[PDB]
DNA sequence: TTTTTTTGATAACTTAATCTCA
DNA sequence: TGAGATTAAGTTAT
């Protein structure tokens, strides 16, 4: 639960206990690239890199991953955001509504749902425009997710394209979904009823289910 | 992604759920859709398996042979059929417990195993048990419906029910040698009888008890009995008159009984059983030498060399007494079952059904030999490897082969005229 | 319009899809062509009726037959005939992609569906008409039917084109340089333009001089610029800025150049030099579509490739620049690792295998040597190629030892004349290559000065004219051009798929010209089957001459032959007894009379059968046949070019060229036996490979034990076919041309899978290669039929055969003499494998050779050849264990890095994945790497080896052990004594002299 | 502000780890 | 604690 020190302005890192094989290794990936990162101002907060690796790892059975955060606003965790204004969060929500059959609903906060924990791929983006940070986050994000892979049953990816070479970013195999945002595909994404497929994969895992209904406000 | 794939798994999980009591198709399919997960999904949890191995004792409890007093509940005491039980998941024949080689079985059974079995999905597998003959059934494991539903709609499509009682009555019973003695005597059962279990609600695995005696005396000799069509069983007759039960060749093979000595036969209130526990590979060739050398064991029984010719063809597809080839082509043509039976089966494999052979033995005898055939005809014939030929009933066998060519060539001769 | 002669094909990824062809004029003037995108389906005539929303547009491909191609198992004669359905259909194009459930060919692309259907040639010229071409844009015109506007088609003619051969050289610390702290320091062009001039620049960044050295650059004659307004690529040498250089590669690559050429560049240079310019000032290299709509990023992108066996992993990464302007760019790093099979492919060793030279000794000196090269020494234009390569080369390799500076260069007309600053040698021929230097960058980087800088511009302008010399030496242009023209593909991708896909093409067009449709219904099931057939060897000695023979083209002639294609199989007959085996074959003996089927005989497919006949109609040619046929057609014609080449990198060439067409119809035949191919025929494939076992066996029946006499030659069995009865004479008496006084027997001793040696007593290499040619001559008229040919490959002395795929021996070729120098060749030997020593080799050499010349002398009357062997391996074991004198470059060997591991936690891994998570550079899933055996120094000599496979460490470049580390020689030893020791006939000595100092019990063979 | 296309076979040898009976 | 059989991985010939 302590932190790290690196020479350079965020200067706060949420380092657990479980988290030990990554900071070694992450600011090695990270100073070299801080310095050139912050000199532009970005989207999320530059005081907020590091949040995701204060909790417990080994606790959770599936992890969504999400390419990079929304263009316009962020607070870090991927998919939350007081707005309810989107194309991706509106259409997992509405899809999870018809799943669960629940109508009622404000706020879903998907980091609080015990046994899943939401995931970016890159940890940053910038105002308005979006996958403009790959070469800032390549390493950093294939070391981190593949830690997060080594002790997760099934891995949630939402892209086709865009998660293509993930089964060469990462050495030990592990059950990998990927998703299909439509985009061009006119509300694809209703036919990807792929929760049902991670339910039951838990299932012949002899894991228990993840109920979609603990992350709620009302 | 799509709905093809999620059926898929579900139906692979369903599976895997229920591999105990399976076979060589269910277990390929297993591994097919293992290996298209893994493929796919990059991991999956489970791996492929090959041993096979069937085990039902997990869903019954130790043998209880010392009195013992029962919990308070509803009681449905059932007693069960001495011989070797075949279990059967579903879609398919029986396949034995603990060989998983699967039997061939008749097709009005194969009808009731089909029609009657999991009424919807609450028997995991019907318990059958064959002695002389007679495939009868005995207590089955459920988890949705009761066992009594089970009897009733087996009761309902005819098929034969085991006694069964009723009990609700608890006040401490404890149960004895006298109380079995008496149950046994009320449910008659002429039937030779080696345990009972009864149905307990909420509980789903079942307990087995059985009450006898040692009674270690003596055993005199042997002897050959018929049941029906070219089917004989051995049973062991002692000096007082009775017999004991034998359940196969198997039991007297292992028994190993070759004259009069001591050995172990367990008493019961009715009869009595043979001891289940225990030269060697010659055990065979002594029984067929002092039972005589017209006989050979096949399958679960014994089996006896006689005259083949049109009256065992006329049994075998269930017709009146044939004289000439026209009339009995005429006749089977006449029926459209027996010429679609016909159609649907091979010359060779109805030839060798029609004299009774063994399926393996026959099949490595043919390989061992060499044929000349004419106009479709096998005619002539000679044995090549005779080191085969140290199996008392290969050699049984080969002595009716003219007998078996006869048949085959009137085979192959109607069924050129019935196209 | 007018005449245009295409140069490479590429679609556009935008909203509204186009498909552009960039092609020149006769003057030089470029012209870019659009064509609207579609997609492409095919469909029957009562789908497209009942299709309610109208297609886009549609169009009447004809009758076709659709056959099904299921293969099933008869246990009887009762075989039902295939489902073929005569239809009409229709090929309808789409704007938006339509999913017709009942569409069939859906294995083909869009882009070849638009080549064929169009029948536009993807290379070629063509006389374009202005009535379908509507001028767009300056330079670029829009065609809305190029199927009218492609129909004129002239010869082909010369066109200029535009390289850019670039190479950058970056300063790194460390290990490797990157891209957030280490700056370029070097960036070099080779640059031609449409005119046909070649121009060679470097530009030296001055932020890393100081003004005094930028004053002495400046008096030496370079030229320093300040903005990229006043560059010329007229100066050999330019001063600038980092953001200078970064724009002028930028201008550079935007540029509508034909070639842009690297090695390894897509990879790092590329890469490098794009996140330097987005990093320093913030700015895209755009590329445009030649419409000018569609604007790009430079972004290189990562293409991984699976194998098809076991978890099936991943094994193979490439990386590609995305543009839409028709400029190729290209990397020869992964052309020449997928191309030719090297123990390393770093470009220094590259280089050393590609130009190397045979040099005269001319002068002598007390440091300095002088060589000579031309045709006189070497073969024809060997000495071109390193006069050509010497023109800015730094460093010559001699012997493979030496490495010396080069003090001064002369290219004459015929070759060079070269000055090496090299000790004293004896002899007077010598060997040059162009390989490895013995300067260390990052100590000369450290020390950065003037002399310093300029040698590293000579470097560096060596390196990127190093691409240019390999861009010509192995035919890219050649390539590229053929293999467009073949597969039916774009230019930009010839290279980029294997066997399963490029013939996809060939495949469309051969269907589409029979009217063919195949679909497949039933679950594709896989079973084993046995392959080819090995003899055992008969001696492991021989002193004697050993002809070989061999088939020409062996399974696809056994597919051609039998007709051996899955729509073309009638059925399976199989049994379980003899009963039914001698009925079925009674009937099947004249069901399926064998001048029009072919029926093989192959192994069970169950254990429960004992019998299995496959049955192929010859009547109507399949698909397979006809696509090998057009193979080997284009093979036959690249051989027939071979023949006629003079210089040799023309013959090297052609000889590639030839063997990778071999290769494609190896792979289709494959692919017939592939389950996930679309043309998987299990009995196809075991047919193909028992006819070829039994053709073998013949071979091998009819020479064996055949002997001349006078002026006939007598086979040992009759000229008989070994599958069907033919109208043929099968006496084995031959009239034989050779002179009366000829008297020799023969003895097969050897075979593989095609190939039979025959030992001959005689000695007289003249006499051995004109009966060898005479007796495949008559094995070629007589023995063989139909399209079954023989060929005499060559005669082998000294001939030692370890094992039932080794060999070590003397070649001479058919065209040879006594006098000439026979070829040392060895097959499965510890002398080609990548991964068992260099200095075992040497050793296996020497004492193979020993023994041979003691053999040959007559000895083996008693176990002294066997002590003086032992002796002397004894001596220099524990010479080269006391002394330590060997480099470890000795010692060192090679493996490929991949995942296909049924395993996942392989020993193998582990090793690459650590050295990956503790070092900057990184090893891909193809890269193939260096490893050695090594241990703590203070350990002596260890008789129980254990717990082994785990002190190999991974030896990069930059590796230097520790006085506390030494290499394992026991490991190597082991190996090294293990091998001599089966040489020879001993058996106590070896086992006493191995249990010594090996704790174990040596294996015999 | 995010999307279609992949993928030849078997045979024979050497070296090393790991499990079972003696 | 040795011999001996088995399995996986790597390389080449064909
Ligand atoms: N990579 C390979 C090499 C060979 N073969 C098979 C098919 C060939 O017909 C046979 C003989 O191999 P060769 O190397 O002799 O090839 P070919 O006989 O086809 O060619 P050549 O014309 O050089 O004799 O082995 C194969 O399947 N795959
Ligand atoms: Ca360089
Ligand atoms: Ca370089
Ligand atoms: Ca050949």
């Amino acid at each position: 639960m302590n932190s790290v020190t690196i020479s350079h302005a965020p200067y706060t890192i949420t380092y657990h206990d479980d988290w030990e094989p990554v900071m070694s290794q992450l600011v090695e990936f990270y100073n070299e690239v801080a310095s050139w990162l912050l000199r532009d101002e970005t989207s999320p907060i530059p005081d907020k890199f590091f949040i995701q690796l204060k909790q417990p790892l080994r606790n959770k059975r599936v992890c969504v991953c999400g390419i990079d955060p929304y263009p316009k606003d962020g607070t870090g965790v991927p998919f939350e955001s007081p707005n309810f204004t989107k194309k991706s969060i509106k259409e997992i929500a509405s899809s999870i509504s018809r799943l669960t059959g629940v109508i009622d609903y404000k706020g879903y906060n998907l980091n609080i749902i015990d046994g899943v924990i939401p995931w970016n791929y890159y940890l940053s983006c910038k105002l308005g425009e979006t996958k403009s940070h790959a070469i800032y986050w390549d390493k950093i994000s294939k070391l981190l997710l593949q830690h997060i892979t080594k002790h997760v049953s099934v891995l949630y990816c939402l892209g086709k394209t865009d998660f293509s070479n993930i089964r060469a970013k990462l050495e030990s195999p592990v059950t990998t979904i990927v998703g299909y945002h439509p985009a061009a595909r006119d509300h694809q994404f209703e036919k990807d009823r792929s929760f049902e497929i991670i339910n039951v994969l838990l299932e012949l895992d002899n894991k228990t289910p993840i109920n979609w209904a603990q992350g709620f406000i009302y | 992604t799509s709905s093809a794939d999620l059926t898929n798994l579900k139906e692979l999980l369903s599976l895997y759920k229920s591999l105990r009591f399976s076979d060589s198709v269910a277990i390929e399919k297993y591994n097919s859709l293992v290996e298209w997960g893994t493929s796919t999904y990059w991991k999956i949890g489970v791996q492929k398996v090959t041993n096979v191995e069937t085990s039902i004792s997990d869903y019954y409890d130790e043998v209880k042979n010392k009195p013992f007093n029962i919990d308070p509940g509803y009681y449905i005491f059932l007693p069960v059929y001495f011989g070797s039980v075949f279990i059967y998941s579903k879609g398919k024949n029986m396949v034995e417990l603990g060989s998983g080689n699967s039997f061939q079985i008749p097709d009005e059974i194969r009808s009731a195993c089909n029609k009657v079995l999991d009424s919807d999905n609450g028997i995991d597998f019907l318990r059958f048990v064959l002695l002389n003959n007679r495939w009868i059934m005995e207590d089955a494991i459920s988890k949705y419906q009761s066992p009594v539903n089970i009897f009733k709609l087996a009761s309902e499509y005819g098929l034969n029910i085991p006694n069964y009682l009723e009990i609700e009555i608890e006040e401490d019973t404890l149960f004895d040698d006298e109380l079995y003695s008496i149950m046994e005597r009320s449910f008659d059962d002429t039937f030779p009888k080696i345990s009972i279990s009864y149905i307990k609600l909420g509980e789903l695995k079942r307990q087995v008890v059985d009450f006898f005696k040692f009674s270690f005396m003596y055993i005199e000799s042997i002897k050959v009995d018929r049941i029906g069509d070219n089917i004989f069983i051995p049973s062991v007759i002692t000096k007082s008159g009775k017999k004991i039960l034998v359940k196969d060749v198997d039991h007297l093979i292992r028994s190993k009984v070759r004259e009069h000595t001591f050995v172990k036969v367990k008493k019961k209130n009715t009869f009595s059983i043979l001891y289940d526990y225990d030269t060697r590979g010659e055990v065979i060739k002594r029984i067929i030498d002092t039972i005589g050398r017209d006989y050979y064991v096949n399958g679960k029984y014994f089996s006896k060399v006689g005259i083949a010719g049109l009256k065992q063809l006329t049994n075998k597809l269930d017709i009146n007494e044939c004289a000439t080839v026209d009339e009995l082509v005429d006749e089977i043509n006449k029926s459209g079952t027996v010429k679609r039976k016909i159609k649907n089966q091979s010359v060779f494999d109805l030839s060798r059904e029609c004299l009774g052979y063994p399926e393996a033995d026959f099949i490595t005898l043919v390989n061992n030999m060499r044929f000349k055939i004419e106009n479709c005809k096998v005619v002539n014939f000679n044995i090549e490897n005779t080191n085969c030929l140290n199996n008392p009933s290969i050699e049984t066998i080969y002595g009716n082969f003219n007998q078996f060519v006869s048949i085959f060539n009137t085979v192959t001769d109607v069924k050129k005229r019935l196209f | 319009g007018m005449d245009v002669r295409c140069i490479n094909w590429f679609e556009s990824h935008g909203e509204n899809r186009f498909l552009y062809l960039k092609s020149r004029c006769r003057n030089g003037e470029t012209v870019f062509i659009r064509f609207p995108h579609y997609f492409y389906y095919v469909v029957t005539d009562e789908i497209y009726q009942s299709l309610s929303p109208p297609p886009f547009n549609a169009r009447p491909m004809g009758k076709m037959r659709t056959i099904d191609i299921d293969e099933t198992i008869s246990y009887n004669l009762d075989i039902k005939d295939r489902k073929c359905s005569v239809a009409d259909m229709w090929l309808i194009e789409e704007p938006k992609k339509r999913s017709i459930q009942n569409a069939t060919m859906d294995e083909f692309f869009n882009i070849s569906w638009f080549y064929i259907s169009n029948g536009i040639s993807p290379d070629g010229c063509y006389s374009l008409d202005e009535q379908y071409l509507t001028k767009i844009n300056n330079g670029c015109y829009h065609c809305d039917d190029p199927r009218n506007c492609f129909a004129k088609e002239i010869p082909r003619f010369d066109i200029p084109r535009s390289y850019l051969f670039l190479d950058i050289e970056c300063h790194f610390d460390k290990k490797f340089p990157s891209v957030f702290i280490n700056p370029i320091s070097h960036t070099s062009y080779c640059y031609i333009d449409l005119s046909g001039k070649r121009l060679l620049f470097t530009l030296i960044n001055e932020e890393m001089l100081t003004e005094q050295e930028i004053q002495e650059a400046v008096d030496r004659g370079c030229l320093r610029i300040q903005s990229l307004m006043e560059m010329d690529y007229e100066r050999e040498l330019v001063l600038c800025s980092e953001i200078v250089l970064l724009r002028i590669a930028k201008q550079l690559l935007e540029l509508t150049f034909d070639y842009v050429v690297t090695f390894n560049g897509h990879n790092f240079d590329l890469r490098y030099i794009t996140n330097r310019l987005e990093l320093l000032t913030g700015e895209k290299i755009i590329f445009r579509s030649p419409d000018k709509k569609e604007a790009v990023h430079l972004c290189i992108y990562e293409r991984n490739q699976s194998s098809h066996k076991g978890v099936c992993g991943m094994a193979n990464t490439t990386f590609h620049v995305n543009n839409n302007n028709g400029t190729i760019f290209f990397d020869l790093y992964s052309f020449i690792q997928k191309s030719e099979k090297l123990d390393s492919y770093k470009l220094d060793s590259i280089s050393k295998n590609a130009f190397s030279c045979m040099g005269k000794v001319l002068n002598r000196g007390v440091r300095e040597m002088t060589f000579i090269g031309d045709d006189t020494t070497d073969a024809k234009g060997k000495a071109d190629t390193f006069a050509k390569v010497l023109t800015t080369g730094n460093y010559v390799t001699v012997d493979e030892d030496i490495i010396c500076k080069v003090i001064r260069k002369d290219i004459l007309e015929n070759g060079f004349k070269v000055v090496l600053s090299c000790p004293t040698l004896p002899n007077d021929i010598y060997k040059l290559s162009f390989g490895k230097d013995d300067i260390d960058l990052a100590q000369m980087y450290k020390d950065y000065n003037l002399n310093i800088a300029l040698d590293m511009a000579r470097y560096c302008i060596h390196d990127a004219c190093l691409c240019q010399y390999l861009w010509e030496y192995y035919g890219v242009e050649t390539k590229t051009d053929a293999g467009a023209a073949t597969y039916v593909l774009p230019q930009s991708m010839v290279f980029e798929y294997r066997a399963s896909t490029i013939i996809k093409g060939p495949l469309l067009k051969l269907l589409l010209e029979t009217k063919t449709i195949l679909v497949r219904s039933e679950t594709k099931q896989k079973f084993p089957y046995e392959g080819g057939k090995v003899f055992a060897p008969k001696q492991k000695m021989f002193s004697n001459n050993v002809l070989i023979f061999d088939y020409n083209s062996l399974y696809p002639n056994v597919c051609i032959f039998g007709n051996l294609s899955p729509e073309t199989l009638v059925g399976v007959v199989v049994s379980t007894n003899r009963l039914e085996e001698e009925i079925n074959n009674q009937l099947l003996l004249q069901k399926y009379p064998p001048p029009r089927y072919i029926t093989v005989h192959c192994e069970p497919r169950l254990p429960n059968l004992i019998s299995e006949i496959a049955i192929f109609d010859r009547s109507i040619e399949g698909t397979i046949p006809r696509l090998l046929r057009t193979f080997l057609a284009e093979r036959a014609r690249y051989k027939k070019m071979l023949k006629q080449a003079t210089s040799s990198t023309e013959k090297a060439i052609y000889d590639s060229m030839q063997y990778t067409y071999k290769i494609v119809a190896n792979s289709v035949y494959g692919l017939m036996g592939f389950r996930n191919s679309a043309l998987y025929s299990y009995a196809s494939a075991k047919s193909c490979t028992s006819i070829g076992r039994r053709m073998i066996l013949y071979l091998e029946s009819v020479l064996n034990g055949a002997e001349l006499s006078n002026g006939m030659l007598r086979f040992a069995n009759t000229l008989s076919n070994p599958f069907y009865m033919d109208d043929r004479d099968i006496n084995p008496i031959v009239k034989t041309s050779l002179p009366i006084d000829y008297r020799f027997r023969f003895r097969s001793v050897y075979g593989d899978t095609d190939s039979v040696f025959t030992e001959i007593d005689s000695q007289d290499v003249d006499k051995s290669i004109e009966i060898a040619k005479e007796l495949e001559r008559l094995i070629n008229s007589r023995v063989l039929f139909n399209n079954f040919k023989i060929e005499f490959e060559a005669v082998y002395k000294n001939l030692i055969m370890q094992s039932k795929k080794k060999y070590t021996t003397m070649k001479y070729s058919a065209s040879s003499n006594s006098k000439s120098v026979p070829e040392r060749i060895n097959k499965g030997t510890s002398e080609t494998r990548r991964d068992v020593s260099k200095f075992h080799k040497n050793m296996i050499k020497t004492y193979k050779t020993r023994l041979s010349e003691m053999l040959s002398e007559g000895r083996m009357n008693s176990n002294q050849v066997c002590i003086d062997i032992l002796r002397s391996l004894e001596t220099d074991l524990r010479s080269e264990f006391d002394s330590r004198s060997s480099p470890l470059e000795l010692f060192m060997l090679s493996r490929m890095h991949h995942s296909n591991y049924k395993s996942a936690d392989n020993p193998n891994m582990y090793l690459v994945t650590e050295y990956n998570k503790n070092n900057p550079e990184t090893i891909e899933l193809g890269e193939r790497y260096y490893f050695a055996y090594i241990c703590p120094a203070n350990v002596p000599w260890t008789k129980k080896l254990v717990n082994i496979k785990t002190y190999e460490t991974i030896i990069d470049r930059s590796f230097k052990l520790g006085s506390n580390q030494r290499i394992f020689y026991e490991v190597y030893f082991k190996r090294l004594t293990s091998e001599i020791v089966n040489l020879l006939d001993n058996k106590v000595l070896c086992i006493s002299f191995f249990q010594r100092m090996f704790g174990s019990r040596p294996t015999f063979y």
